[PDB]
């Protein structure tokens, strides 16, 4: 089965911890991408997740770097054209993410649950982009992500449970978005503390390890949140 | 009574021996040091400077003070104190280089503040204070030590000058450069050596940044043309603890606030930020 | 001399209430506990309890020993220790269970043997150690505390029956219960541990005897655990010369004891 | 040209890509400098982690190939991912050689200093020998210690018997007799000839920095004890 060993491959890539031969080998199961099943899915999410994940972690303190300029050096040109470097292969380890997703992921998916997810994830290279794009760029993208959230709130707000991880995790993520792009605590505070306390509200039936990880993000909107409020 | 008699220490490594603190390696009891003489006769002056400092031990038991454990006569004057394994305060800032959060930059600056009162209610002049002889155990709770110069309210018994050489140039009060009949030391002019720690603790920095020699400071730290210049602070400094250093390095010598008021302060900011700056997104499974 | 005045101690929480007295977790220069009587009425023994209590404590001054802060009798009678940031010992191994590595499960038990060294060097009697009083400040130290009863098989006999090889009747049953995790009632045959020691099984057999004129004296018990703690492996691997870490600093860093230029 | 040259690897130090390190720090060296204190560490600490992050992989991946006895298609799905992270880790290492045998080890005049890239010489070839096989594994073993002997001899007219290279190469050069070699018989005597020969020095004087080198001395009595214990 040419599946299963496009997936050993890559289940194994991972545990070795090298994400980079395993990014360029994850996206394979698309090009037969009859239907992405839940369980292999996320496989491609932690893969891209830390792909970039090195990189923007890397991107942060080149710019801490670069504005302390200690007065004005005649080198920290080399630090900003060090800095371009990293900026180059950004945009070129995301274009095939958002771009693998609406020509295949996207359009085959029937359930709702893949919907919300692959459009919240179409939703986030932007907001990786977005820091990065510093310019009028940052006057294109930015709308780009915020319909592609919009677009992600009516498949989750009907359509899915109120206490869904993903669902959860999108207003926990889209809370991000406004603060360091569009710079609205108001509409940022008033977007958290609506699911946060629709969530808390009914948790009677669920089981507990749905309960586990839905509180591993439930206090990451407290601590969201306080930020916030400080300011 | 901990005169401790001789042959119970085992004295083991040498670690310094440079401007008069001959310190050593011990292992009595689990590891503890030992600074010992360096010349085998006492003069009277090192025979007064160990028949205080034996006593200015004797007085403090706090958790965040360096713990005092005994002291030799017979083969040579030692001085039994704790062994604090981590790292010094100045080598975490301006040698490693560790990137501090602002939540355990206040934690720090808290602990030196909550345990030096304790040197205030039982009334030590801790007299050369530096940035440096700050001590962290294993990076997580702090430990100060450097009794050297400590001296205790001494109204009753005059002292002479004894001073003005040292490497404590980039945090020395006014009054020191008075130099009065009158000692200049005093409660009030210990919190600027405070004030000036908490500036460079902050900012990440060091005090007096553009300075070539001491030919240029000395001259304006007590006539009013050299100041530590707060304004380039840290990019998150709390309104509180941005207002505080303020009137707390002030050059005006009975205008510093008082010791239980600086820590009365920095307790108020227990609910400040929980998190870091860095507003967190959904996880990596 | 460590009389404080009254109307210092910024009282708290009640920690236990039982034959020893009561403790609140009290505040004073930092949060401190207090080993509180709550009586009014000084009854003629602790008129004389107390005063050769803290003639006890004046005198300790340790690592391993719990710190003593301060003491007053002036609105009401108790003492000021030091507050540490863990749980006890008890609580470590009966109470949540948890477990350890055997290469720190006898690094504490250099730790209490190390510090009850301390005790008898200044001929300090304890006379009531269990577990329930072995306190461990951040996972790392142990301390020893509330050695209340402690003046400066005789005792289930009563033929003073104590004396410094007294203590050590009981200091085998606390490192017995880190091996075997269960309290007892001849505990000896259980000893089934994960390294599985012989001189562990020795010296713990060595403690515990019935004759109770040939026990141990405890400079040859701190030194007979020091030798075996280099025969347990600290690492599972070669190791090579590191990553070395250049930067400018590579001297000891005496400048706590010292000054510095 | 060439100060800046330093700084751009210098400035990916903290930045924690360690490959553009690597290739920053190799360029310098066309020139003939006799290169200091302060840019020759830069290559440990770089050269260290880009083959350490691999080989931290082949480590796992050689276990995870023989962690199931199954279907010979996952067992040979292993093997042909085995070999890719093998290929890599060689050539990384003859970038290294071949720039320190051509000119650098030319240019090694100091024995302050002809002694440290000795040390780093053969120790990547044990890095290969770990992972080498056939007649290939026979001819970079004996290779290993020929040129290891030829430092270990500089050490004898080499400064302090406490200096840390000297340390560092004894446990580099103990800790290959166990695990290459497989002679436990000489392993124990390496370390207590150097370990002994150190812990008898350092009575009058360690006025010379030494922090350093104690850290090292902790690690030739921890991993001895493993060696002792059988």
């Amino acid at each position: 089965v040419d599946k299963e060993e496009l997936v050993q491959r890559a289940k194994l890539a991972e545990q070795a911890e090298r994400y980079d031969d395993m990014a360029a080998a994850m996206k394979e199961v698309t090009e037969t991408g009859v239907e992405l099943s839940n369980e292999e899915r996320n496989l491609l999410s932690v893969a891209y997740k830390n792909v970039v994940g090195a990189r923007r972690s890397s991107w942060r303190v080149i710019s801490s770097i670069e504005q302390k300029t200690e007065g004005s050096e005649r080198k920290q040109q080399m630090a900003k054209e060090y800095r371009v470097k990293v900026e180059k292969e950004l945009r070129e380890i995301c274009y095939d993410v958002l771009g693998l997703l609406d020509k295949h992921l996207i359009p085959k998916a029937s359930n709702p649950e893949s919907k919300v997810f692959y459009l919240k994830m179409k939703g986030d290279y932007y907001r990786y982009l977005a820091e990065v794009a510093t310019g009028e760029t940052r006057n294109s993208v930015v709308e780009d992500s915020q319909k592609a959230y919009q677009d992600a709130f009516e498949i989750s707000k009907a359509k899915m449970q109120p206490t869904h991880p993903i669902r959860l995790g999108l207003a926990l993520n889209f809370s991000v978005f406004y603060y360091e792009i569009l710079n609205s605590p108001d509409k940022a505070c008033q977007l958290a503390k609506q699911a946060f306390d629709d969530a808390i509200a009914e948790l009677d039936t669920l089981n507990e390890d749905s309960y586990k990880d839905s509180t591993l993000i439930m206090q990451l909107l407290r601590d969201n949140l306080t930020l916030w409020t400080s300011d | 009574d901990w005169e401790i008699p001789d042959g119970q220490i085992t004295v083991g490594q040498r670690i310094g021996s440079g401007s008069f603190g001959t310190v050593y390696k011990g292992k009595w009891h689990g590891d503890v040091a030992v600074k010992m003489l360096n010349v085998t006769a006492p003069t009277p002056q090192q025979l007064q400077a160990f028949k205080n400092e034996v006593g200015v031990l004797r007085k403090t038991r706090h958790v965040n003070i360096l713990l005092f454990m005994g002291y030799s006569t017979k083969p040579q004057l030692a001085i039994v104190t704790q062994w604090c394994e981590g790292s010094s305060l100045y080598h975490h800032l301006h040698i490693i280089e560790t990137k501090f959060e602002m939540i355990k930059l206040i934690d720090i600056a808290r602990q030196t503040a909550q345990g030096m009162d304790y040197l205030h209610a039982k009334s030590i002049i801790h007299r050369d204070l530096k940035s440096n002889n700050i001590f962290l155990h294993e990076d997580l709770t702090v430990k100060i030590g450097d009794f050297g110069l400590a001296t205790v309210k001494s109204r009753w018994s005059g002292s002479h000058q004894f001073e003005q050489l040292s490497g404590s140039i980039l945090w020395m009060a006014p009054e020191v450069i008075r130099m009065q009949d009158k000692n200049p030391y005093s409660f009030q002019s210990d919190v600027y050596a405070f004030g000036i720690v908490l500036y460079e603790l902050m900012t990440g920095q060091l005090p007096y940044s553009n300075i070539n020699n001491r030919d240029q400071i000395i001259f304006m730290v007590g006539r009013g043309y050299l100041s530590p210049d707060l304004s380039k602070v840290r990019s998150n400094c709390p309104k509180a603890m941005k207002r505080l250093m303020a009137e707390c390095l002030k050059k005006k010598r009975d205008e510093r606030p008082l010791f239980p008021q600086i820590l009365a302060s920095i307790e108020l900011l227990a609910r400040s930020l929980p998190k870091i700056h860095r507003s967190a997104s959904e996880p990596s499974l």
